[PDB]
RNA sequence: ACUCUGGUUUCUCUUCAGAUCGCAUAAAUCUUUCGCACUAAAGAUUUCCGUGGAGAGGAACAACUCUGAGUCCAAUUUUUUGAGGCCUUGCUUUGGCAAGGCUA
């Protein structure tokens, strides 16, 4: 059985282009390279970029720290 | 928690060195504080006491709210009231105009 | 928490976060504020009564409650 | 509903609404060896669901031994149903239908009548004694009837307070008991999913006297409740077997840290229990309050003044609480009526599970066709009218509703035994008091009034004007055979009808009582032993007929057999003298009569499989092996009928017109037998030349059947006839010193000792021996008197063996009132049974 | 007023050891099988005598063993005799072995054997695998050790500082199997004359080898034991009226506290 | 004292998940924790636009978990 | 002092037919299979009604406790041992 | 965791007690039975040896052990927020309500 924490650690080791969903913000999606996590689900993305659904404008945010209380679902690629 | 000690005084350290120390400036110097509410309202007053939850009590608070007609800012005066910390968006001390 | 024990078995009306009104015999409550009301009826506004029975409403959904009728026999 | 009742923890409306949810119902039977603690299991349970019903300090109120003879005799004599709402470990409530069965080896028919209507079994196993005669017998019976088995190792205080074993050796004793049970289960069952282990929740540990009852999960939940942070379900998986606690790393390993380290069960479960008991019984004045403070138990000062046994009961009650390990065990491992309705129909319904009614019943749907099956009949104290007791397998029985009671001989073409009746009232039966209800849905047990007239032993109760093709449930198959035999007659012969009516009433009471009227106008009762027949006569005299009844000396039923093949082939012609049959008789091969009786083989099998069996198992050629015609006096009686008539010698097709009559003649003539009108056992009848008359008006009917019977008799008589004695299997538990006295007592009654062996962890011994059933009356009294009460035996029917002598020998001179030497026991047994049956003085050996 | 005693267990053990020369040292009531009150009741009602027990006189004149004719029922030519039907067999099963049984008090059946292993050394553990106990001949969905179950830091077996056995655990278990009053720890006082010290001596089996006078004495003691138990009438309801209190209420009597012997001489002379 | 959610019956089974923002998901469960966060293998987006997008190994926070539906027979 | 009376009423409600209302306005009615300390219920044979009113059948589910707004327990439970 | 009942011992009196009222077990009278009544049984009545329950009075020291009663939690799952803003329709109690579509 794969644990969410183990999966997050594996993704951080791989440093894949993790795309994270938003809580209640369906249109706004954020992709980035996972660097580290915490017990509060706080994630840090090296090369962050916000992707919209109606505008679809990829705006680079750089090194950002997304709170765990707002993330919805972490996807690769 | 790694600090289950009964003599828990770290709450005051955050009130002196952490982000919560800003409210301590308003408590000590008695400076006007403007806080943005989750209901799209702004209240300007003077906070007397608070806690880790951010629930503070303000005295002589002026509340501003915009209602649309077009958005027009309405003002109400309050002598004193208690505001929940979780029901606030941002709290900032009044800037020094001079 | 005797403030709610004195209201046990009383037919009370509860105002929810979504605006729904639940009138029924308040049976028990917990620290989480979960409401256990029996022979409950749902009141919504167009007025309409929707009888439910034993109602287990979560504490988060609890907003305000007031006594509507004395406990029955 | 409107009946005055003792106060309960629950409320009767909750009980009434639990009956409609057949996933919250558990139909359980409690069983075990005698005195292994079942009664107070339910009693201590009735206490916890009945706050005002409290056991007397110095005397246990058995509350399930409700009768009179049970009360002073101190044996369980009848099964008694109990219905209780019992909470679970997680606080959920289930409706338990518990059947409390007796543990005497004589009264096993009550156990089968309780196993029929149950979905699971709880076997009670005294922790000091261990696995005894009835434990093994009930294990066999309960895995045969396809019930889910759990185990309660009761009386575990005896390990602490009597044997005083070190906690580790108590652990070894419990593990040994569990292993014995597992071995028996695997002996009597192919599939492996009946593995019993306290790691599966399958085994419960208890001490009913002191209100102890736990599984591993409930004890781990005691820990979890006190120290809140442990997950009691994963704790429970580390509390048995060779798994040790490593207190430095706080982890459970499979290898003991260093040495002198205790297993997890000893360390975490058994040492605390030893220490509670030792503190209470030894240090009650000195340091009991400190440990009761440690455990969080506070006894009022008027309670620390209690005697040591009530104090121990109260302390253990406070620490443990309710019997939620029992409820956990039964809810997890005993199926609900809904889930266990498929094996029930598969096993006990004559219509097969594939029938449409065998489908509407296998859902346990309480809105379907009514199908209620009653196995017990409980008599109102006035002794006039009975109340049937069974379970509703489908539909719903209502008070006042007219029902159609089907007997045991009812078939779909012979519909004369069914009878319309009118249900009067319906009681949910707790042990002592009946709770009258208005309806009982499917999956529940009900006490019915109004259907008591047309049923003798068991019934299938259905609906009239519907259910047009509703067959019956198979009649109970019992553990034993009824062999002991007494004859009765009223003192004043003017009141014979009163005694006949009383005999009918006792026949209703006892599930395996068999009262018959012999040819001589003599009324006979068949029973299992001395306690059984003593209680039957007690009831007959004092309850059902209030007259004075004489009792004959106890005797046994015999059986007749042969020991070679008939010398000259015998024959018999019809009175027409055109039909001629010819037979010879020889003894069945060793170990085949049991296969025929124990349904290892049936004649319902196709000829191919039957022949294949006989071939591979007893060296039969395909010709004869497929030539079998019938099987014994029954459909499964221990006799065969073979046709060796060659197709060339006799027209096989023409012979087939008298097969159906030769079979009947053989069945009847094996049912009676020529020697003393006893059954024939272990005899093979080969036909040799059946000259058949072509004229159908000359053969068939009342012409050929008696000819078949007479040739059967003659063929049996030309092979050397013998008699047969029922042999009893005696198990005795006696101290090591009184073991030799057991040998001394046995040898005077033709008894032969198979084995004596110690009881592991117990100071006692078990002597197992075989004794003739006739040489057994007073054997229990002889053994318990010669040993000053220190030796005790339960004896049960085992096999049929040949009486030493030769029954057909007139050279033997028998005096009227003295015991014979063995050389001619058979002759006496034959002629005295002839005299008692009313037949002639001696046989007429002829053709 | 001396009407109730509350004792500790080290006192009850000491009183139990001292009395042992007067004590039976059984652990059961299986010794008294077919030799107990109910058995003697039944034997009296059936007009028979258990060998070693009381012999009463016929309860009621009725039919006799030489008064019933031959019938076809009880014909002695239909009867198989293997072992004679003793009278104990008619006491043990009073309804199977007996025509017209009345007043048959059903005897108590078995009682599970007590396997209390009596201790011999005070210098042995209380819980100890005695040599009188037959050995247990030695010979599992457990989870793997690597499974991540950890018992929290402040969790230990329930009573862990409490020692398993104390210096009065062996003695306080032996008190469970003691004869009353030693299986008590509190109770109500009796009068000195209400305590028979040998009533449990002659309720035992008639001893073999003693001369006939002793055995007849045993059975004669048992006869009056059974008659006392059977003819017992409940004490009638009344109003407490005490004679000597009425004596003291009047002015004619007075009180002192004398030696017993002095009052013995007084009573002797007074009666004279 | 966070007892793990009772989800062993749905382990390695095709399940449909409901998103907080009216979203829907699909995939095969692979594990869970006391916070209810689930790891799903062979995840299918199943967006409201009608086009199903396959992702694979994804992690979903328990806060946004709205409801679980076992597509496969359990 | 740990589990409230509503918790016991909800736990004992397993087995009967229960209707749960979620924060998303979806009503699921079915036979409860198991319930935990939290409101997390794993119902079965659920007739699901959407906000617009569409009716759907769901054989197996696991309702998230946080999203459960209010539920209607079976009428039989009104005489439960815990609720008395 | 703060306050208030209830005590125990002893002497006397009144009433009920079929409850092993007593973990003991006497005597008398009457009847019946048979012997032919210490050496014998059954039934009934009585008296004695002496107990429990309740109630009542007296008089001796303990008074709050006990019995009860009144008197440390902001980071998913409940109480320290995804909250607030835009559009249409029916009715507007012209305040807006109801549903849906949205933006955050
Ligand atoms: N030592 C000990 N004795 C017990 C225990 N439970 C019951 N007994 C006693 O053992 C005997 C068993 O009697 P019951 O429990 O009525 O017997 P049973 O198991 O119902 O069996 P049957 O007599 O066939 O009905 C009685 O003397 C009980 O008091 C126990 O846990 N420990």
């Amino acid at each position: 059985m794969v644990q969410p924490i183990n999966l997050i650690f594996r993704y951080l080791q791989n440093r894949s282009r993790i795309q994270v969903w938003l809580y209640e913000q369906v249109n706004m999606r954020i992709e980035g390279c996972i660097i580290g996590f915490d017990e509060y689900m706080n994630l840090v993305l090296d090369d962050a970029e916000e992707i919209h659904s109606k505008t679809k404008s990829r705006k680079q945010l750089g090194r950002i720290m997304l709170k765990g209380d707002n993330i919805t679902l972490l996807q690769s690629v | 928690e790694m600090t289950p000690e009964e003599l828990q005084k770290r709450e005051e350290e955050e009130f002196n060195t952490g982000p919560l120390s800003v409210l301590t400036q308003s408590v000590k110097n008695n400076t006007q504080v403007l806080i943005n509410c989750r209901n799209n309202k702004k209240l300007l007053g003077r906070v007397k006491a608070f806690d880790r939850h951010c629930n503070m009590v303000l005295e002589n608070v002026k509340e501003m709210w915009t209602e649309v007609s077009k958005p027009v800012n309405k003002d109400r005066y309050i002598s004193k009231m208690f505001l929940r910390g979780d029901s606030v968006i941002v709290v900032l001390r009044n800037p020094l105009i001079a | 928490s005797s403030k709610m024990l004195q209201h046990i078995d009383y037919r009370m009306r509860c105002i929810l976060q979504d605006g729904r009104i639940f009138i029924g015999t308040f049976k028990a409550f917990d620290k989480h504020m979960n409401l256990i009301l029996c022979d409950c009826d749902e009141f919504r506004k167009r007025e309409e009564k929707r009888v439910l029975g034993l109602v287990l409403l979560r504490g988060e959904n609890l907003v305000s409650m007031t006594v509507e009728g004395p406990p029955p026999k | 509903m409107e009946q005055t009742l003792p106060v309960t923890v629950y409320e009767m409306d909750f009980l009434a609404d639990l009956m409609d949810n057949s996933e919250l119902i558990r139909n359980v039977t409690l069983c075990g060896h005698l005195h292994h603690g079942k009664t107070c299991f339910v009693d201590c349970l009735i206490e916890q669901t009945h706050p005002e019903i409290r056991k007397r300090y110095d005397q246990d109120l058995c509350y399930t031994d409700i009768l009179f003879t049970e009360q002073e005799r101190g044996v369980g004599i009848k099964s008694t149903p109990v219905t209780v709402v019992l909470p679970d470990t997680k606080g959920k409530s289930y409706l338990f239908n518990i059947m409390d069965t007796p543990g005497h080896v004589n009264f096993s028919d009550e156990v089968t009548a309780g196993l029929r209507i149950s979905d699971g079994v709880v076997l009670f196993i005294d922790a000091a004694e261990g696995v005894m005669l009835n434990t093994e017998r009930l294990i066999k019976h309960a895995v045969q009837e396809r019930l889910a088995v759990t185990v309660c190792i009761n009386k575990i205080d005896r390990l602490i307070l009597e044997l005083k074993l070190p906690p580790t050796d108590a652990y070894y004793k419990l593990r040994h008991i569990v292993d014995e049970v597992n071995g028996l289960i695997s002996m009597y069952s192919t599939d492996e999913n009946l593995i019993l282990s306290p790691l599966l929740g399958n085994v419960c540990f208890s001490s009913s006297q002191y209100s102890i009852c736990f599984t591993l999960g409930s004890f781990a939940k005691i820990y979890a409740d006190t120290f809140g942070d442990i997950n009691y379900q994963e704790f429970a998986k580390r509390l048995w077997g060779d798994i040790y606690f490593n207190p430095k790393t706080r982890k459970f390993t499979k290898k003991a840290p260093t040495s002198s380290s205790q297993r997890s069960f000893v360390e975490f479960i058994l040492e605390p229990l030893y220490k509670i008991l030792a503190q209470v019984v030894g240090d009650v004045d000195t340091s009991l309050p400190r440990t009761l403070d440690e455990l969080g138990i506070h006894l009022t000062k008027e309670e620390l003044k209690l005697n040591i046994r009530p104090l121990l009961r109260l302390v253990c009650k406070k620490f443990f609480g309710e019997f939620t390990g029992f409820v956990d065990m039964c809810v997890q491992h005993i199926p609900s009526p809904k889930v266990g309705a498929k094996p029930k129909i598969e096993h006990t319904y004559t219509g097969g599970v594939d029938s449409d009614l065998g489908e509407a019943m296998s859902d346990c749907d309480p809105d379907g066709p009514l199908m209620c099956h009653t196995t017990k009949m409980y008599s109102t104290d006035d002794g006039v009218q009975f109340h049937a007791f069974g379970r509703v397998l489908s539909g719903t029985i209502h008070a006042g509703q007219p029902v159609k009671v089907l007997g045991e001989n009812y078939t779909l073409e012979d519909e004369e035994d069914s009878q319309i009746c009118t249900v009067g009232r319906l009681w949910i039966s707790v042990a002592r008091y009946h709770i009258e209800v208005n309806r009982v849905p499917a999956g529940n047990w009900v006490l019915i009034e109004g259907v008591d007239q047309p049923i003798v032993k068991t019934a299938t109760i259905t609906e009239p004007r519907g259910n047009e093709e509703a067959q019956i449930f198979r009649p109970l198959k019992f553990n034993t055979t009824s062999v002991i035999k007494i004859a009765v007659e009223p003192v004043n012969p003017s009141e014979l009808p009163k005694m006949l009516d009383g005999l009918r009433k006792v026949n209703k009471s006892y599930p395996s009582l068999t009262t018959k009227v012999e040819e001589s106008g003599e009324h006979v009762i068949l029973g299992t032993g001395e306690l059984y027949l003593d209680c039957v006569m007690h009831d007959l005299r004092k309850m059902y007929s209030e007259i004075d009844i004489k009792v004959a000396d106890p005797v046994v039923t015999f059986c007749e057999t042969v020991v070679e093949t008939s010398s000259l082939k015998c024959f018999a012609e019809t009175p027409n003298k055109k039909n001629k049959i010819t037979m010879i008789a020889e003894p069945l091969e060793k170990g085949l009569a049991e296969d025929i009786e124990n349904e290892v083989v049936q004649i319902t099998w196709n000829r191919k499989k039957l022949g294949e069996f006989f071939q591979t198992k007893y060296d039969w050629d395909l010709l004869a092996a497929r030539s079998i015609w019938a099987f014994g006096p029954d459909a499964t009686g221990p006799n065969i009928l073979v046709d060796d008539t060659l197709p060339s010698e006799v027209d096989k097709a023409l012979l087939g017109s008298v097969k159906d009559s030769i079979v009947q003649g053989f069945q009847w003539g094996t049912r009676e037998g020529p020697l003393c009108d006893e059954l024939i056992r272990n005899v093979k009848f080969k036909i040799l030349d059946a000259v058949v008359a072509q004229e159908p008006l000359h053969r068939g009917g009342g012409q050929i059947i008696p000819t078949a019977r007479r040739v059967v008799y003659s063929a049996f008589l030309m092979a050397t006839p013998r008699l047969m004695e029922p042999y009893y299997f005696v198990e005795v538990q006696a101290p090591a010193d009184c073991v030799s006295a057991v040998y001394t007592v046995l040898a005077r009654r033709r008894g032969h000792v198979t084995q004596d062996a110690p009881i592991p962890g117990s100071p006692l011994y078990t002597i197992k021996a075989f004794i003739p059933a006739i040489d057994s009356f007073g054997f229990e009294t002889d053994l318990r008197t010669h040993t000053q009460g220190q030796a005790f035996s339960l004896s049960v029917f085992h096999h049929w063996q040949i009486v030493p002598g030769d029954p057909l020998d007139k050279s033997i001179v028998i005096r009227p009132l003295e015991p014979q030497p063995a050389p001619h026991l058979a002759r006496e047994f034959m002629i005295k049974t002839r005299r008692r049956k009313g037949l002639s003085e001696d046989v007429s050996i002829s053709k | 007023t001396y009407q109730r005693w509350q004792f500790t267990l080290p006192m009850m053990s000491t009183l139990y050891r001292l009395a042992n020369q007067l004590l039976t040292d059984l652990v059961d009531d299986n010794y008294f099988y077919l030799f107990d009150l109910k058995a003697f009741f039944t034997s009296k009602a059936l007009n028979m005598a258990i060998p070693g027990g009381p012999k009463f006189e016929p309860l009621v004149r009725d039919i006799n063993l030489q008064d019933e004719d031959w019938n076809e029922f009880n014909d002695i030519n239909k009867i198989i005799i293997r072992q004679p039907i003793r009278t104990e067999y008619k006491i043990a099963f009073p309804y199977l072995y007996n025509n017209l049984p009345h007043h048959v008090h059903l005897t108590w059946y078995h009682t599970p054997n007590v396997v209390f292993i009596k201790t011999e050394d005070p210098d042995l553990p209380a819980f100890y695998f005695d040599p009188l106990i037959n050995p247990i001949s030695h010979r599992e969905p457990l989870p793997d050790d690597d499974e991540e179950f950890e018992l929290p830091e402040f969790v230990e077996p329930f009573l862990k500082d409490t020692p398993l056995y104390t210096d009065n655990t062996a003695n306080g278990i032996a008190l469970l199997w003691a004869p009353r009053p030693f299986n008590l720890r509190s109770g109500r006082t009796r009068r000195a004359l209400d305590i028979p010290l040998v009533k449990n001596w002659y309720r035992e089996h008639c001893p073999a080898g003693q001369p006939v006078k002793v055995r007849v004495s045993y059975q004669k003691l048992l006869k009056y034991y059974v008659l006392n138990a059977l003819k017992h009438r409940p004490p009638k309801a009344q109003k407490k009226r005490y004679l000597f209190r009425s004596f003291k209420a009047t002015k004619f009597f007075q009180s002192t506290k004398l030696d017993w012997v002095e009052v013995g001489l007084q009573v002797c002379r007074q009666g004279y | 004292k966070a007892h793990p959610p009772e989800l062993k019956k749905f382990m390695d089974k095709k399940l449909s998940l409901k998103l907080n923002g009216g979203r829907h998901v699909q995939g095969i469960l692979r594990g869970f924790d006391p916070f209810m966060n689930l790891v799903i293998d062979e995840c299918v987006e199943m967006a409201t636009s009608g086009q199903q997008n396959n992702i694979g190994m994804v992690v979903i926070r328990g806060n946004s978990i709205i409801m679980l539906e076992a597509l496969e027979r359990v | 002092m740990s589990i409230g009376v509503p918790i016991k009423v909800l736990h004992e409600a397993e087995g009967h037919i229960v209707t749960c209302e979620t924060n998303t306005g979806e009503v699921y009615r079915g036979k409860l299979i198991e319930a935990e300390d939290n409101m997390n219920c794993q119902m079965s044979n659920i007739t699901v009604t959407y906000r617009d009113g569409r009716v759907a059948q769901l054989e197996q589910v696991y309702i998230r406790g946080s999203k459960i707004r209010f539920l209607i327990l079976p009428d039989m439970l009104k005489n439960a041992p815990m609720l008395k």
